[PDB]
């Protein structure tokens, strides 16, 4: 949960970067998708 | 096509400044110009009262 939030700062700091240029966030989109893999295990995290 | 136009409008390639105007606020006043009060005098005048 540790690593996936780590790797979660540095899309949000991608996605800073992106809408600067305009172009279109589809690897974003990509890291968003690994993002929601790694909330599930912060749901399963937040159980524990 | 469409995607690649919102894609060329940048930040840097489209700035949007905001800008307005000092406007003084409106107020509505009132004065009444009313002359010095005119009073009516009767004097008489006869040789004597010069004189006297």
């Amino acid at each position: 949960e540790d690593e996936y939030d780590v790797k979660y700062q540095m899309y949000k700091i991608n996605a800073r970067g992106e809408n600067l240029f305009g172009l279109q966030n589809q690897k974003y989109p990509e890291l968003e998708k690994t993002d929601a893999e790694i909330k599930n295990l912060n749901k399963l995290y937040n159980l524990y | 096509e469409e995607a690649i136009k919102q894609t060329l409008r940048n930040k840097f390639n489209y700035n949007t400044r905001e800008c307005q105007t000092i406007n003084p606020s409106i107020r509505e006043r009132g004065v009444s110009t009313e002359p010095p009060p005119s009073d009516t005098i009767c004097g008489n005048i006869t040789q004597w009262e010069i004189f006297d």
